[PDB]
């Protein structure tokens, strides 16, 4: 139907899923897993890319 | 699978699989016109179908009696049709076309009339007339259709089989379903096969210039074309744009049980009101939640400048508090044996509770599948049915409280109790202080005034001819000119030298009739007026225009609705059924032309206007006495008009269709082309509300809530009209929705004040608004798609048809109008490319060759055509915001340009000199052989150019054009300006500019235009030909200067912006994140907010901006020689060209060069224009705030501009708003990546570019 068709078409383009919970963020757990060139981790969604 | 074998490249090079190259694209033209109607039905029958698609069709559709009881004959020898079922039906029947027909002499199964029939009805034989009749009217029915119907299903099908669409925003496959669910095709395809049945032919008729054929299977219906060209319609409305199968079922129920009843369009027209009353009309009963707009119409109640204020979250008091929608809707469904299908969307509109994309896109939906058909009649029963009413004037003026006439108009007594005391004061007062200003008094206001009515079809030039052979003056006929017999500027050139009084008796000719048809209306019947009654026709369209601009300044647009439907406000939608049947000389046009002849009185002494001298009459109105008085020019106009429209319209009546009907009538009804048609009706509907609620509503109701009500409810505030349409605004209150009750009881008191004086109120209170046929619920506009036919073509006349090189243009015009609303754009763009190659390639006829002609794609990329995948890239790369020529073509160019050198290297074209565009690979080759050059060319080629080229006699010619002055004269002191100006010109101005625009060469731009109607056919459409042939075998060498000039200019995108409105509000239907692109532009870059014929109006650098020969040509020119140095005095005589009295055209040139004019003025000296898809968005923001020099690195030196000559500011503004908006996804902020040569070397060759014209 239209109407869960609409849902996953928000869901598809909104609803993405880190919701950045609060930590001191550590070395081996970084959302830039490895910055392909460098090799290093970044934190961000805007920073690794 | 067929279609699949001969295109096996091509269908995967426009899904965004393979890269389009053009050859395959050429092959694809090919297979498409190397191919047959028998091709097009067996790959119909090829395809299988999934059992949602499938419903019974009644045979009876086919079956049917004769016409012979159908029609009949006038007591003055007019054949007329005999009614069955209400005046209304009179149509064509779906019956007897069999035996009406001669088969065609190099064709089996197809052809034409037998010829002895029209034999017959030339000797009068009443059966032969009737059949006649009956046959050119099947024939114009046909006749409505802008191509061949099989090439747009085949196109359907090239398009639809290419199968999902992967989405680069929601990176997916589509889910709407493919061919096998279609009741259209299915069910087109049956009918076919069933009409046709074991027949060798296939295909039910052929279209056809010369005329369209019929198959002889005896049962052969004539209605069946626009029962194929529905089908059709919602065969495309499917799958490019994804309506369910279900309301489609229901459509094609609703287009077939028409083609079952007596006569199809009849039913049409009283079928058009199921979709929007039981979906449209009962929406929303008991919400939950929301989110709406927050408008705020602005404290200028004629500004139309919004400021919206954001999302607002909706509660339950929301609820539609209209009146019921029951009783009326469920009697119509039974009244035509459809209670089925109301009962369908009556129960399903109440399932839908939250105002989300989902209840608006079904809305959409309901909206898309009604009728899409065009309703034709024979001219003689529209004009003996509209043109045969009058107004229902129960309370008349009584004859007591009228004075002694002056001449031929009585006037008012002021204590008169009757109504149209206020109408007499406001046309009094406006017609005063219209005279008051010395603006109407200028004399190039007089010239432009005497040039406004050269427009608007002006015809009946033959009666004026014999009219004025009937009251005996000499008179030039100006032997051997092409088209000037049927125009009005020879009708204006005829008396261009005569007195008034020898002409005031030439103003009681007849009026030729005009025909248009419409969308699920009755056709309308334009009229032309000629010259000297347009001519005396001024000073009421003068008044009119004072109303509507300063005294009510109601209107002459989308968030006008926005704001209307908003939830607390309510709004009533008000429109007049047949409002030219109205006002007649009964109640309104003594009123007014006392009123006008009053108004002026005291103003007007001894005040002549141009052509009409003074007079005397003599007056009862000091009725004791009596004296007589002289009569100024104004008085002498409204003297004159006075008998005109005191005396009623005679009316020619000539059709095409009924084998000589000619007759002239009486009617009483105002016509519907003129100078003061819109003006004066928009000015009666806002007086009449004006009246309403000033005096008849507290003199008639009785609670202290309606009346404590319309005290705050003025027409200065809540009220908009123009001509049919009106509209309420209501303000919702602190307590929200204002309670309906009072409402209804207001509404049923306003049918009274239409019913009690002559009008006719067709009142709608719905919740909902609609305003020059937009609809908007809950501040979200509803693109209306069946207004939009792609198939059908309004030809209310039987003229043969202009040939193949614009078809293509309206091909053009069909995705425009797709761009405009909200279609699912992966399925809009491929099936645009289907038509696009469709009506590529053409086989001519010409001598000892057969000749092809072919045009690249790359003309059609020019128009605005969005490529999906090209020279390897990403597929659906960029958008179709693209501006339609060189802007556009620069900014998708310079979005892959390095892509483009990469796949340049590939397949390697390598030249050692480093370009600074592309380096190390060359362009001449590669483009040439892609033939990029070749359609970026052809694109420019004039089209269906017609021409004079007989080489007239020039004494003839040269007396015209000197008539044609006259004509343009009035006072030879404009003729000492321009004379003046002329002389300045030829001392400074010219050379430099190659073309000055000028007043004199208006009367040569008038007869340039005049020669636009010849419509002759062989030689310069040979030249044309071989003008495509030569420009095709011509090999080139660069792009356009403009082009190559913008090539050096570089961005850089970055910070995609910030949100302007909210997404989870809908804004428009048909737009989510499901039709991703486009929305995500509207939520990215904003809505317009305004009305933009104010904006763009505030563009144009004259004030007044009306001459009559394109202003835009004469700010841009005089911005060019701003530029261009030249000293004040070549810029005053560019502007004594137009001459406006030399002192302020001193002073307008004297202002033009120091001021900093508007980004949007430099757009028209490169002749840049903002393209037709943009103004839905607000543009103006990303103009002067996000688009930027001094990039986010700094500064470089060569993102430098001079001092001087900063008008490139707004060109790199433009340049970068294209490129940054061009590009799918969010419309990110562009910063100035180098320019390579330097502000002062690029702006020196755009010198040497404007060095020419």
């Amino acid at each position: 139907p239209m109407s869960t068709r609409i849902a996953e078409a928000t869901s598809a383009i909104v609803s993405k899923h880190p919701a950045r919970v609060g930590l001191p963020p550590t070395a081996s757990s970084g959302h830039g897993y490895q910055c392909h060139v460098c090799s290093a981790v970044l934190f961000s969604p805007l920073d690794l890319d | 699978s067929m279609i699949l074998t001969q295109f096996g490249p091509f269908i995967e090079s426009i899904s965004g699989i393979t890269d389009q190259s053009n050859d395959v694209f050429e092959n694809a033209a090919k297979a498409f016109s190397m191919f047959t109607r028998s091709d097009v039905y067996k790959a119909l029958d090829e395809i299988p179908f999934s059992e949602d698609a499938m419903l019974p069709i009644p045979p009876t559709i086919y079956t049917k009696p004769s016409h012979d009881s159908y029609y009949y004959i006038d007591a003055l020898n007019r054949v007329r049709r005999k009614t069955y079922q209400g005046p209304d039906d009179v149509y064509v029947p779906n019956c007897s076309i069999v035996e009406l027909l001669e088969p065609h002499e190099t064709l089996t199964s197809y052809g034409r009339l037998s010829e002895a029939i029209e034999n017959r009805a030339k000797d009068g034989d009443s059966q032969a007339r009737i059949a006649t009749t009956y046959g050119r009217i099947a024939e114009s029915q046909a006749r409505q259709i802008k191509a061949p119907l099989e090439k747009f299903v085949l196109a359907l099908l090239v398009a639809e089989a290419g199968g999902s669409l992967y989405d680069p925003v929601l990176q997916k496959y589509d889910e709407i379903p493919g061919l096998s669910h279609n009741c259209p095709l299915w069910c087109f395809r049956e009918i076919c096969r069933h009409i046709s049945g074991p027949l060798p032919d296939r295909a039910p008729y052929l279209y056809l210039s010369a005329g369209v054929f019929w198959l002889m299977s005896p049962r052969m219906t004539s209605a069946i074309p626009p029962l194929l060209s529905d089908l059709v319609n919602l065969a495309i409305l499917q799958q490019t744009a994804g309506l369910d199968p279900s309301l489609v079922r229901l459509g094609v129920q609703i287009c077939l049980h028409a083609a079952a009843s007596s006569s199809y369009a009849w039913f049409i027209l009283k079928t058009k009101s199921i979709f929007p009353q039981n979906t449209l009309h009962s929406m929303y009963e008991s919400l939950e939640g929301g989110y709406c707009p927050n408008l705020e119409w602005l404290e200028p109640r004629s500004d139309y400048k919004f400021m919206y204020m954001g999302a607002m979250p909706l509660s339950t008091k929301y609820a539609r508090s209209a009146p019921s929608n029951d009783k009326k809707a469920r009697e119509l469904g039974e009244k035509y044996g459809l209670s089925s299908v109301v009962s369908e969307l009556r129960r399903r509109t109440k399932t839908y509770s939250k105002h989300d994309f989902t209840s608006v896109r079904y809305i959409r939906d309901a909206m898309a599948c009604t009728s899409g058909i065009f309703l034709v009649r024979t001219p003689t029963e529209t004009v003996l049915q509209e043109y045969t009413q009058s107004p229902e004037i129960k309370v008349p003026i009584p004859q007591k409280d009228w004075t002694g006439p002056i001449g031929e108009i009585r006037i008012l007594k002021d204590t008169t109790s009757s109504i149209a005391r206020y109408l007499y004061r406001t046309w009094y007062l406006a017609a005063a202080r219209m005279a008051a200003q010395p603006r109407t008094w200028d004399p190039l206001f007089q010239a432009i005034m005497r040039s406004q009515y050269v427009t608007a079809r002006g015809g009946s030039g033959a009666t004026l001819r014999e009219s004025l052979y009937a009251i005996n003056v000499s008179l030039p006929d100006f032997k051997g000119l092409p088209v000037k017999a049927a125009t009005k500027i020879f009708q204006a050139a005829q008396l261009a030298n005569l007195p008034f009084s020898h002409t005031s008796v030439a103003i009681l000719a007849d009026t030729s009739m005009g025909l248009r048809n419409q969308v699920q209306r009755r056709p309308r019947s334009i009229m032309p007026l000629n010259v000297p009654q347009q001519q005396v026709s001024a000073p009421h369209t003068l008044t009119a225009d004072y109303i509507n601009y300063h005294m009510n300044l109601s209107t002459t647009v989308i968030p006008l609705g926005v704001y209307a439907s908003s939830p607390p406000n309510q709004s009533i939608n008000i429109d007049i059924s047949a409002c030219d049947a109205s006002i007649t000389w009964d109640f309104f046009l003594s009123v007014i032309m006392a009123a006008i002849h009053e108004g002026v009185a005291s103003s007007s002494i001894g005040k002549p206007f141009m052509g009409v001298p003074a007079s005397i009459v003599n007056d009862e109105s000091v009725v004791g006495v009596r004296a007589a008085r002289p009569i100024s020019g104004m008085q002498n106009m409204i003297q004159h008009l006075s008998k005109l429209y005191k005396r009623g319209f005679s009316y020619r009546v000539n059709d095409s269709f009924s084998p000589g009907n000619d007759f002239t009538h009486m009617t009483t009804t105002f016509p519907s082309g003129s100078t003061a048609t819109s003006t004066e009706h928009t000015a009666n509907n806002s007086t009449m509300m004006e009246t309403f609620l000033t005096v008849w509503g507290p003199e008639h109701t009785d609670d202290p809530d309606v009346l404590r009500l319309m005290k705050s409810l003025t027409i200065q505030r809540n009220y908009v009209c123009q001509g049919d349409d009106g509209l309420m605004i209501i303000d919702g209150n602190t307590a929200g929705k204002v309670n309906s009750e009072t409402i209804q009881k207001m509404l049923e008191l306003i049918s009274k004040y239409g019913e009690e004086f002559g009008w006719k109120y067709d009142i709608a209170y719905d919740g909902t608004a609609e305003y020059l046929k937009l609809y908007f619920i809950f501040g979200c506009r509803i693109p209306n798609l069946s207004r939009h036919p792609i198939v059908g073509k309004e030809r209310a006349n039987s003229s043969a048809e202009e040939p193949w090189p614009a078809i293509l243009d309206q091909i053009m015009g069909i995705f425009f109008n797709g761009v405009h609303d909200g279609l699912q754009w992966q399925r809009w763009i491929r099936y645009s490319w289907a038509l696009c190659c469709a009506f590529s390639r053409q086989r001519t006829m010409t001598g000892e060759s057969v000749g092809y002609l072919q045009y690249p794609m790359w003309s059609f990329v020019y128009w605005g055509l969005p490529l999906v995948k090209v020279f390897g890239s990403d597929p659906w790369i960029f958008s179709w915001y693209m501006p339609t020529g060189d802007l556009g073509m620069y900014s998708w160019i310079s979005l892959i340009r390095p892509l483009m050198t990469r796949w340049m290297v590939a397949n390697g074209y390598v030249t050692d000199k480093c370009s600074p565009v592309f380096g190390n690979a060359d362009y001449r080759k590669c483009f040439n052989e892609l033939k990029l050059y070749q359609g970026y060319y052809m694109a420019q080629l004039p089209r269906n150019p017609k021409k004079s080229g007989r080489a007239a006699p020039r004494e003839v010619r040269e007396q015209f054009t000197q008539a044609l002055s006259d004509y343009l004269m009035q006072n030879p002191e404009l003729k000492s300006r321009v004379l003046r100006g002329r002389s300045e010109w030829e001392k400074y101005g010219a050379g430099i500019i190659h073309n000055p625009p000028s007043l004199f060469d208006v009367p040569h731009k008038w007869y340039q235009g005049a020669q636009e109607a010849a419509t002759a056919t062989r030689e310069e459409l040979a030249e044309m030909d071989e003008t495509l042939m030569r420009a095709r075998k011509h090999s080139y060498s660069s792009f356009s200067k403009l082009l190559e000039a913008y090539l050096l200019v570089k961005w850089r995108m970055c910070e995609a912006r910030e949100p302007s409105v909210d997404l989870r509000l809908p804004l428009c239907a048909g737009i989510d994140p499901l039709n991703s692109d486009p929305f995500l532009k509207m939520v990215s870059v904003g809505p317009m907010l305004q009305s933009t014929r104010k904006y763009f109006a505030q563009t144009l650098f004259m004030a007044k901006t009306v001459s009559g020969l394109d202003v835009n040509a004469i700010d841009s020119a005089l911005l060019r020689l701003r530029t261009l140095g030249a000293d004040k005095k070549a810029l005053t005589a560019q502007l004594l060209m137009v001459g406006l009295q030399e002192s302020e055209a001193d002073a307008l040139a004297g202002k033009i060069m120091l001021q900093d004019v508007n980004t949007v003025q430099l757009a028209r000296v490169v002749n840049l224009a903002v393209p037709d898809t943009w103004m839905s968005l607000d543009f103006d923001t990303m103009f002067k705030h996000h688009v930027k020099l001094l990039p986010k690195d700094g500064r470089h030196l060569n993102t430098d501009i001079p001092p001087r000559m900063g008008w490139l500011r707004a060109i790199l503004r433009f340049l970068g708003a294209g490129m940054a908006m061009t590009a799918t996804g969010v419309a990110v902020d562009i910063y100035l990546e180098d320019i390579h040569g330097g502000g002062r070397s690029l702006g020196q060759r755009f010198m040497t570019w404007m060095r020419q014209e």
